[PDB]
Formats: C-alpha cells, structure tokens, sequence
C-alpha cells in the first residue's frame, strides 16, 4: 500500500543491482526454508532447480507451489500473482530420488 | 551493553541471478 496496490520500499532499499527484486520463502520437505530473490518475472523453475540442484534432489521428484499452487517452469511470481516475501512449499512430484 | 550470540544455522540454499 503506497497509493493503491504498490509497496513503497524501492525508494529506500536497492543497493544490489536494479533497486530490489522480490524474495520468495521456499519451504522444503526437510523443513529447510530458503529465501530467494528472483525478479518479478523470473522462471520459477530456476527457483525450483536452485533448491533441488544444490541440495541434491532430482527435479522430477519435487514440486514447488505457491500456497498449494503448482509452479510451472515458465511461471513467475508476477504471473501467479505473488509479490516480494511470498511463500512457496515443496512437495513430492514423483518417487524419491 | 548488548552482546551478540552465535546462532545455529540449517540448510542454506543460494539464489540464482535475476531475470527481466
């Protein structure tokens, strides 16, 4: 809420590159919760892969969702209707890997 | 007067580089 439907934080923070991006809260099945700063229109696949890849998980075994909403590879927070600090849960796609 | 205490940290995953 700035005037209408925006957050008025960009004119304070933004020391990284282009002001600031948006961070999601990833909930892993190991209860690991990681904060990812992706751009509004960033492939949430990348988000999914970052978690899985570094933590040693196969992408076919894990699904990332926004409040139970299945994230697709070419789907981004912008498209799904999320913003900074939104939450994404990890659930099992197929058999464990 | 305040002192810092070390915390225990679980899984730390890194983030990728931004799109858009």
């Amino acid at each position: 809420m700035s005037d209408q439907e925006a957050k008025p934080s960009t004119e304070d923070l933004g020391d990284k590159k282009e002001g600031e991006y948006i961070k999601l809260k990833v909930i892993g099945q190991d209860s690991s919760e990681i904060h990812f700063k992706v751009k509004m229109t960033t492939h949430l696949k990348k988000l999914k892969e970052s978690y899985c890849q570094r933590q040693g998980v196969p992408m076919n075994s894990l699904r990332f969702l926004f409040e139970g909403q299945r994230i697709a590879d070419n789907h981004t927070p912008k498209e799904l209707g999320m913003e900074e600090e939104d939450v994404i849960e990890v659930y099992q796609e197929q058999t464990g890997g | 007067k305040t002192s810092v205490a070390t915390q225990c940290d679980p899984e730390e995953i890194i983030v990728l580089s931004d799109s858009d």
